[PDB]
RNA sequence: UGAAGAGUUUGAUCAUGGCUCAGAUUGAACGCUGGCGGCAGGCCUAACACAUGCAAGUCGAACGGUCCGGAAGAAGCUUUCUUUUGGACAGUGGCGGACGGGUGAGUAAUGUCUGGGAAACUGCCUGAUGGAGGGGGAUAACUACUGGAAACGGUAGCUAAUACCGCAUAACGUCGCAAGACCAAAGAGGUUUUCUUGCCAUCGGAUGUGCCCAGAUGGGAUUAGCUAGUAGGUGGGGUAACGGCUCACCUAGGCGACGAUCCCUAGCUGGUCUGAGAGGAUGACCAGCCACACUGGAACUGAGACACGGUCCAGACUCCUACGGGAGGCAGCAGUGGGGAAUAUUGCACAAUGGGCGCAAGCCUGAUGCAGCCAUGCCGCGUGUAUGAAGAAGGCCUUCGGGUUGUAAAGUACUUUCGCGGGGAGGAAGGGAGCGACGAGCUCAUUGACGUUACCCGCGAAGUAGCACCGGCUAACUCCGUGCCAGCAGCCGCGGUAAUACGGAGGGUGCAAGCGUUAAUCGGAAUUACUGGGCGUAAAGCGCACGCAGGCGGUUUGUUAAGUCAGAUGUGAAAUCCC
């Protein structure tokens, strides 16, 4: 699976947690309501910084946190 | 009756008799019953006569007594010690009396 | 042990059975994996007793489904 | 039958495997030991010793493919390093 | 195809608003009453303590002795004794109790539900490939002796296998490098040179699982900062396997108002009841999963139980006892005592269906199939049918003229539930034998709980009914008694001498072996209103400002297209519901 999120952080090594951000409709109300999560995706190539709008895939678990890997960066940065 | 319980058993504290409110007057028969439920409530005594003591223990079906507020309760007749009334040729489901030969 | 045996629908005179295939652990009368017929003694309810659809057995057997003593005697019977 | 029989068998049975293991851990640290040392001759003919030890304890139900798999796996492991 | 409201806060009116009512349901109980049958259903209250019986074995086509049975011998007969053989027990040896059955205490958690992933495993059964050469070793039974009250135990001697072990071939597989080296295996039975059962290694099939992940899963913040292995890294240990899971070292983080942590509660679900729907409540019967067997903890052996009739330790209790020391644990079936408003035969039976073991014969099987008890519920049926006075008697009313209960009863005729006699069921083939090569196939013969019940035929007597209610909502009226006295009462109320609401009687309405009562669930409530609501005075804008997060955001064009929308496909178990 692909997910697109933001990198919030890039304090460890060969590890960035994206925040990844979704919308979907109250079961009860049905409107749209906002839920985000943080995934610590590994980046060996330390290429990614803080700022990157990456994409995620799954990936073969590298820690027991680490299960997604970064495939590509969508845009350069926001802040 | 606590538990949602039709009935509910209970002992006697004392057997005194009570007087109606403002518009009624007259000396209605009453008796203090600790139930099993661990709670000490009055109830009324129907029939013209009845045999409860101290040591009465008998069957509370629940019932308000209009006249006498704080009675909420009504004693089951033919249950238990409590004896059913005695030549009640009428409503015999009542006060627990059977049917005379 | 995948099993080709009779389910009974069974009331009350009213005894039907269908022959199926499911796991010997399963109830008599539980979850099946699929009905290849049916089967009625009196054969009262129906002129057709059993319609055994020979190609459906003929694949649960040889898949490894083995057939019990009385269903055997139906299905042989075609 | 005999529903004792199954309770001295289990536990002479594990008095077995538990004899087994000890050759293993004796033998593997004595190959280690004199890998460590600089010892090859007397070491890999120790390492040997070992190997076909711990191939038999997965014959029966002493140590199973796997476990038996890894011990093989890491003691040549440890002979080539230190060597 | 789907939605009626009414009563009561006024002197009267309107509005707001709370309370209340006729219906349906309940594994119910209680009162009066009670005939039969079919199906269904039954501690909903203490894990309180328990007398007694019962809750898994099966193989002599693995081996040596007793018990029960048959046959043939040595003998004139008897005693005694010998050989052969069937069953079984006792033993040795092999394979099976973690299935089924019971209960819900505990449990908010990937425990469960739904959709996926992979770091994995799987006896017997099925398909395919290859193989089974040579040798060695061990322990009971049994025999002898000793100790003990018993349980049971100590020592000495003999001995076998599809029991254990060492050596060969390499189909292959494993390990280093890269394109090298290492490692396997028991027979038996016969229609015995031919098959049958079984064994060893490998691949696959069938099925069942361990683990991980996204989302979803009650109440309280008068439960807010929390955390040191605590978060991550390297290496190691550990396991079938990932993982701080555990250890050493290093780094210093990790989590939180999208509510962590703590506290409380309850097995969960398919479904069930209700509702127009949404939703609410529930999850008892049956089916799936989970968690528990004297109380607590733990591990071993195994494919699997950390395992009710297996084991170890701690604790209480009960029983046995020559007190030295032992035997147990009905929250298994039935049952006993205690509890409660209340819930049953310590019954019959395996032939049928299904299950375990066996080649088979066959053995085991209170699983289940039935009967019993109880109107607890549901449906069916009977206590009669036709006739019978302008109209008996009796009771009741009366302007006593008469009217009412009434065709109602009596009586006449007819049928004739019970009961009696006879008959008497479905629910069930092989083993064996004959033909055939005792193979396939064909043919033939023997044998059943509930029951002698259901049902059929014959005979045949009229042959239990009650309960509640009658002021209004609620359909159904008078007389007498009593007299705010006695009593009634869901609400409004009624009774102080004329009461349809008190008690009796006549009559009447409702229903019918049933009828009432008590308790519990549902909407009406558009009274949390998403569909359906309000806030100047009836309840309701926070005193104001600033401002964080969050929510929302103008006109034109282009890209993406996540939301949104469309087609196809997979999933959405059964049953249930609807036709």
């Amino acid at each position: 699976r692909t997910l697109q999120g933001r990198v919030v952080s890039d304090k460890m090594e060969k590890s960035i947690v994206v925040a990844i951000e979704r919308f979907v409709k109250h079961p009860i109300y049905g409107k749209f309501i906002k839920r985000t999560t943080k995934l610590h995706v590994h980046d060996e190539n330390n290429e990614c910084g803080i700022g990157d709008v990456v994409e995620i895939r799954e990936c073969r678990p590298l820690s027991k946190t680490k299960s997604w890997t970064l495939v590509r960066v969508v845009e350069k940065a926001v802040l | 009756a606590l538990e949602a319980c039709p009935q509910k058993r209970g002992v006697c504290t004392r057997v005194y008799t009570t007087t109606p409110k403002k518009p009624n007057s007259a000396l209605r028969k009453v008796c203090r019953v600790r139930l099993t439920n661990g709670f000490e409530v009055t109830s009324y005594i129907g029939g013209e006569g009845h045999n409860l003591q101290e040591h009465s223990v008998i069957l509370i079906r629940g019932g308000r007594v209009k006249d006498l507020p704080g009675v909420r309760y009504h004693t089951v007749r033919g249950a238990l010690d409590c004896s059913g009334v005695k030549d009640r040729k009428q409503a015999r489901s009542k006060y627990g009396v059977k049917r005379p030969k | 042990m995948v099993t080709i045996r009779l389910a009974r629908h069974g009331a009350k005179k009213r005894p039907f059975y269908q022959v199926v295939v499911a796991d010997s652990r399963n109830a008599r009368n539980g979850r099946f994996i699929e009905r290849v017929g049916f089967f009625n003694p009196i054969a009262s309810e129906k002129e057709e007793g059993t319609r055994l659809d020979l190609d459906r057995i003929a694949h649960w057997v040889g898949q490894g489904a083995t057939i019990s003593d009385r269903v055997a005697a139906l299905i042989k019977e075609v | 039958k005999s529903a004792k029989k199954r309770a001295i068998q289990s536990e002479k049975a594990r008095k077995h495997n538990a004899s087994r293991r000890s050759m293993m851990r004796t033998f593997i640290k004595k190959v280690y030991a004199a890998i460590e040392a600089g010892d090859k001759a007397a070491a890999q003919k120790a390492f040997n010793e070992m190997q076909p030890i711990v191939d038999r304890q997965a014959a029966k139900g002493l140590i199973h493919k796997n476990k038996a798999a890894r011990h093989k796996a890491n003691l040549t492991a440890q002979i080539n390093k230190l060597a």
